[PDB]
């Protein structure tokens, strides 16, 4: 478009973030679609044990203040899930990273109830991966899905 | 008398102003030396983060970005992992010259 | 059209081993086990194009417009 | 660019009075009599030094005086018009570290001048500048100078008196 | 300082679909209506059945900053106990009377305890720890 | 703190087979990120001359213009880099190639009817039937005839044909060498393939002793496991004559009995080599590109 009456609506009006949820029935139409989704159940698995160098790498993979994604103008990392034998990270506290650095911090962390698709037999005896489980901007229990 | 001021290139707008987080930019790079530099930054004690990015593979970027807990500023923690990933080609070369000659 | 000079993948050499490869086929009565393997190819990247080749070459040169006949 | 302007006019003008000269400085330095009392404490505030990209125009163009202006502010009891030799000493200890943010080539010549006549001793802290260290409207406007000494060779015969030579 | 301090007896050791965490089963020798459910990661720390487990959760160890990785020389409540994580306490259950069964979340490895007199001294703070000697 | 003189101490090198067009070396402890910044120079980075120009004057043949001058371009020419500069192409060709960038190449077959009596070769039908790529001929240009006297311009795999060729057809074509690296093109690569693995390492868990240790070798290639009687059950001999076959891991006996699983610092690295250079000497040229890619970095002024 060629004058700025247009550019300031192309920003604002008709722009794609506003356009997140259907007019339909307000169902939303963005979101990953084939690669991650079935990626993202790893990341989230319970044997995703990072280690310190990987950490930080898979967030400065996704995150930069440099071309300005943060809010704090500083990348800010979480303390290890484990810290006797070797300190290793874990992928639930990856999407707790990137929960944390791409939110305003003048609003607390986020609560969420959810389940999934998969059913909670796929993993052992019974265990409890389909209830995702957001609480205080954390990904506490649960895997990331479709849902 | 020549300097070619554009290869350690040092973006500001994401950069402590004490120094201890600092930003670059390098151009006629990607992931060959940014995981060569990565690990021998990462084993500098001082170094609180550096990871090595790239923002599109098609051009020549390499966006890599060390902060420090304190004492040394991030581009004085970049120059001993350049002198530290020298001396490694320092021990490969006169570990693999002595053994060709060693037959 | 003749041997590509080169593998797809690899990146040896492979031109100069499809007229001498031939000469283990034509004349030896080898198999392409050892046909393709007594050469030097030892990767199935450049080990499925020696075997494969078409050569349609030939029956291009036989349309030959500067010759009598 | 009006502070760069008026920094070259009266370091390259030959017909205006000695006590003309300290007019300005009746004033530059007198509004250097306004930014230490006023904005010296933005810098505790979390701030850099791009913000006072206004302040370092003129200071340079104070500066831009004394690479010039120097034999001509004696008396005979020794002394200097409002302390010369005391004033560039002040403004530049300061916590805004100005050696960094005035250019090289107008440090190389304020330092050779604040060496001879002993006004000011800064030399180490010139020497502390490699650890302490969007930019090209920094660079070029403390190179640019509105009354450069003029390729044109015929223009000068109007020109020879009323511009000043090199000394 | 230390919230909790037992010592458990493990009986199921399930291996359930993956190769590094195996949700322990156990219940103490001292008390009687006190459990575990844990995740541990096996590859670090190989638990089979029938064995002795000390289980301690401490609050910090002996307000500090940053997490550092360890230097040269300091001392730490985590340097006798063979196995350290962190996590969350995100609920809080009571199954009845003096069979209080609280949850854990530590990093994405859920822990529940039960028991009486835990109600004393577990707070869900977002900083606890867990510990395992021996 | 991780001194880099520990790393002198563990750091080794085993060169097994060393010829001169692959080498089969290891590298004992050293990071999967510094091994691959070697093996990622090897592949590109590492100067080897190939031809970029093809200046037909003459070809009527069959294989058309720009496919004669693409498969001139892969041939490995035997030129040895160092002793050729780099071009400057961003000024005109009137100094773009001089007698210091340039190998110059021509090529001047011309094919005729041969009378001869038998089906009928090819070869014999016909003089000079086959392009091979041994008919390309080196001009000394400039001043490069002082000092190729013991390193004339060869290709470096000689018998490729380039094109075959049929009475009244002819090819007059000019060649240039260029001197290149692998990222550009893939011409200029100046290895076959130079790759690593790394050792594996298998780890009985029950002893296997007996009937269960004499059809364990058949999971496996051959030189690996020894097995003897109950005493000396099984023990490996050396994983590197191994491959990564788990074929073992399809046998439902023996899949809780072994663990499969690298050793994660002991880079088996096998350069071959196109014929341009030796193996054991282009990785001389990836451990001195490295230590002249951080001198760019390091004595460079930190901008803004
Ligand atoms: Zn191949």
């Amino acid at each position: 478009p060629q004058n700025e009456n247009a550019r300031a609506e192309a920003l604002n009006l008709a722009n794609t973030d506003s356009q997140y949820l259907t007019p339909t029935s307000g169902s939303p139409v963005r979101g990953l679609i084939q690669d991650h989704i079935s990626a993202g159940v790893w990341l989230t698995s319970k044997d995703s044990f990072f280690t310190r160098e990987q950490y930080q790498q898979y967030i400065y993979g996704c995150i930069r203040p440099e071309d300005g994604h943060t809010t704090r103008s500083k990348i800010v990392t979480l303390p290890p899930t484990i810290f006797k034998p070797y300190p290793l990270w874990t992928g639930k506290q990856i999407i707790t990273t990137v929960l944390l650095n791409v939110t305003p911090p003048d609003m607390p962390g986020i609560n969420l109830i959810s389940k999934n698709k998969i059913k909670n037999e796929y993993w052992g005896k019974g265990s409890l991966e389909n209830e995702v489980l957001f609480k205080d901007g954390a990904l506490l229990c649960g895997i990331l899905d479709k849902s | 008398e020549e300097p070619d001021r554009e290869k350690i290139k040092l973006l500001t707008q994401a950069t402590s102003e004490d120094g201890t987080s600092a930003s670059f930019q390098i151009v006629e790079e990607d992931h060959t030396l940014g995981n060569a530099l990565r690990y021998v930054i990462m084993k500098n004690p001082d170094v609180e983060f550096c990871g090595y990015s790239i923002p599109h593979p098609s051009e020549n970027l390499l966006n890599i970005r060390i902060q420090t807990y304190g004492e040394t500023t991030a581009v004085d923690a970049l120059q001993k992992g350049l002198k530290d990933l020298m001396d490694l080609c320092d021990v490969v070369e006169s570990k693999f010259t002595e053994k060709i000659k060693s037959m | 059209m003749i041997v590509p000079v080169r593998c797809f993948s690899c990146g040896k050499v492979v031109g100069d081993k499809w007229e001498s490869y031939l000469n283990l086929l034509q004349e030896d009565e080898l198999d392409e086990g050892t046909a393709l393997s007594r050469l030097g190819l030892k990767r199935y990247c450049c080990r499925r194009m020696i075997l494969t080749h078409v050569d349609l070459i030939e029956k291009f040169l036989r349309y030959n417009p500067l010759e009598k006949r | 660019k009006s502070l760069q302007y008026l920094g070259s006019y009266i370091a390259r003008a030959k017909k205006l009075s000695r006590t003309q000269i300290i007019f300005v400085a009746s004033y530059l330095t007198s509004w250097l009599n306004r930014y230490v009392i006023e904005r010296e404490e933005e810098v505790d505030q979390r701030g850099g030094m791009e913000r006072f990209k206004h302040f370092y125009a003129a200071f340079q163009a104070l500066c831009y005086i004394f690479c010039f202006r120097h034999n001509i502010f004696r008396d005979t009891d020794g002394n200097w018009e409002c302390e010369l030799d005391k004033f560039f000493q002040r403004m530049v200890i300061s916590k805004f570290n100005p050696l960094k943010f005035c250019n090289e080539n107008v440090m190389l010549m304020f330092a050779r001048i604040a060496q001879q006549e002993s006004v000011a001793y800064c030399f180490s802290i010139i020497e502390n500048n490699n650890n302490e260290r969007t930019r090209q409207q920094f660079i070029d406007l403390q190179s640019y100078f509105p009354y450069d000494p003029l390729f044109l060779k015929n223009y000068k015969i109007l020109m020879k008196e009323y511009y000043i030579e090199w000394s | 300082n230390t919230l909790f301090d037992d010592i458990f007896q493990v009986s199921e050791v399930d291996p359930g679909r993956y190769n590094k965490v195996c949700r322990i089963e156990a219940a103490s020798t001292t008390q009687d209506q006190c459990k575990l459910t844990l995740d541990i990661n096996v590859e670090l720390f190989p638990v089979a059945a029938q064995d002795s487990l000390t289980v301690t959760i401490a609050s910090s160890l002996n307000a500090t900053r940053s997490w550092r990785p360890p230097q040269a020389g300091d001392r730490s409540l985590a340097d006798d106990y063979d196995y350290v994580m962190y996590g969350t306490a995100y609920k809080f259950e009571e199954v009845s009377k003096d069979l209080i069964a609280v949850y854990y979340s530590f990093g994405g490895l859920l822990m529940r305890l039960e028991g009486n007199y835990r109600n004393l001294n577990n707070l869900k703070q977002e900083n606890a720890y867990l510990l395992i000697r021996r | 703190e991780w001194n880099v003189e520990k790393f002198k101490k563990d750091f080794e090198v085993n060169i097994s087979s060393l010829d001169a067009r692959e080498a089969n070396f290891d590298l004992i402890n050293i990071d999967t990120s510094i091994a691959n910044a070697f093996r990622r120079i090897m592949i590109s980075e590492v100067p080897s001359v190939a031809a970029e120009y093809v200046y037909f004057f003459n070809n009527t043949s069959v294989i058309q213009d720009e496919v004669l001058a693409h498969r001139i371009g892969l041939v490995p020419l035997k030129v040895d880099p160092d002793m050729l500069t780099w071009v400057d192409s961003n000024l005109p060709d009137d100094e773009k190639f001089t007698d210091e960038n340039t190998i110059v190449l021509s090529l001047n077959v011309k094919c005729t009817r041969n009378p001869d009596a038998p089906s009928t070769d090819p070869k014999e039908l016909y003089n000079n039937a086959h392009v091979y790529a041994r008919d390309l001929k080196f001009e000394p240009q400039g001043r490069q005839s002082t000092t190729f006297a013991d390193c004339p311009v060869v290709p470096a795999d000689p018998d490729i044909l380039l094109a075959k060729l049929r009475p009244g057809q002819e090819i007059s074509l000019k060649a240039h060498c260029i001197l290149g690296i692998g990222g550009d093109h893939a011409k200029f690569s100046p290895v076959s393939t130079a790759s690593y693995r790394l050792l594996p390492q298998i780890n009985i868990l029950q002893p296997i002793k007996g009937e269960s240790a004499r059809r364990f070798q058949k999971c496996f290639p051959p030189g690996v496991i020894g097995i003897d009687e109950g005493s000396d059950e099984a023990y490996v001999k050396d994983a590197r004559k191994d491959t990564v076959s788990r074929e073992v891991l399809r046998y439902e006996e023996f899949a809780d009995k072994v663990k499969l699983g690298r050793v994660r610092n002991h880079f088996i690295f096998n350069v071959e080599s196109a014929g341009a250079m030796t193996p054991e000497e282009i990785f001389f040229k990836s451990v001195r590109i490295l230590k002249n890619k951080a001198e760019y970095l390091k004595n460079c002024p930190i901008t803004q």
